[PDB]
This record gives structure tokens, C-alpha cells and sequence, in this order.
């Protein structure tokens, strides 16, 4: 970028700015009393 | 799930103890005791 005495429009720039994209998005078990209450292990639901 | 009988296998697996043992048994009552009271009783002294 150069000059001189007298100036004058000489040297001009410019800027830009750039853009991001994102996103979100997204299980079950079932069981019934018979299973936990005759099963040998009484821990089983823990 | 579910817990079908052993023969057709628990949903979560195999299972070990199917059975709850009573402690308790059953027993029978002696048989009354009825010609061994009249008696008399005549010792036999040994070496004789």
C-alpha cells in the first residue's frame, strides 16, 4: 500500500464475516411383577 | 420381561431356585403301645 504528498484516495480495503450452522436431535424397558417378584435374584430391578 | 417357567426360559436368563424348601417335616405319630404293659418281669441271673 503506497502514497504520496498529495494523498488522495488510494488505498482501500474492505472486510467479510463468515456463518456457523448447528444442530440437535434425540430408549425404554419394560418388565412386569411376575418377573421381579418369582426371579431368585431380589436385587434384580437394582 | 417376562418369567415363564424354567422349561421355557426367564426373559433375563436362567434361573437357579424355583423351589422354597418348608424346613419343617412331617413325621409319623409311634404306634400305640398296648400288650407291653401287662407284663411281669422274672430276672435271669448270668453264669447260670
Amino acid at each position: 500500500p503506497a502514497l504520496t504528498e498529495n494523498g488522495g484516495r488510494v488505498n482501500r480495503v474492505g472486510f467479510t464475516r463468515i456463518q456457523l450452522i448447528g444442530s440437535i436431535k434425540k430408549f425404554f424397558y419394560e418388565w412386569t411383577q411376575e418377573a421381579m417378584d418369582f426371579d431368585t435374584d431380589e436385587e434384580l430391578d437394582s | 420381561k417376562y418369567n415363564a417357567p424354567n422349561t421355557t426360559p426367564s426373559s433375563i436368563g436362567p434361573q437357579i431356585r424355583l423351589d422354597y424348601y418348608y424346613k419343617k417335616a412331617l413325621v409319623d405319630a409311634a404306634k400305640e403301645m398296648y400288650f407291653g404293659q401287662l407284663a411281669e418281669v422274672t430276672n435271669m441271673p448270668k453264669n447260670m
